[PDB]
């Protein structure tokens, strides 16, 4: 939600969030029994059932109207 | 004990049921047969796990 509620320049902050997450998980897994990082990553998604996720939505959402039509390119630095 | 241990048989018997049914339905896919809807994507229910607390 944190991720949906920002621009595309918060993706590095939303990978960075969640490999503290698969951090955590990993931790937890050596006494509980949780499911798979990915199992969860998914359900959170809404991966699991459908073909596109949560996040290449708001990608693709972020790509149509706030991107292209505000960013200018610049060559030399890329 | 028995009658916890029978409580588990009968759960590890239906998950095998389960198990050999889901097995036998996907040893079936085909990934010609797979087609994706874009306007489906989010009218799709969300599926979401257990989350019972005793």
């Amino acid at each position: 939600g944190r991720f949906e509620s920002e621009d595309l320049t918060s993706i590095v902050e939303l990978d960075g969030l969640l490999e503290i997450n698969r951090m955590t998980h990993k931790l937890l897994s050596r006494y509980l029994t949780l499911d798979g990082f990915d199992a969860m990553f998914r359900e959170a998604n809404h991966n699991v059932s459908a073909p596109y996720g949560r996040i290449t939505l708001h990608v693709f959402w972020e790509l149509n109207y706030d991107f292209l039509p505000n960013y200018c390119y610049n060559g030399s630095t890329n | 004990l028995f009658n916890e241990a029978h409580s588990f048989s009968f759960r590890v018997n239906s998950l095998q049921e389960r198990v050999d049914r889901l097995s036998v339905s996907v040893t079936q896919l085909d990934p010609k047969e797979e087609e994706l809807s874009l306007q489906d994507i989010t009218m799709r229910k969300a599926f979401r796990s257990s989350t019972i607390q005793d």
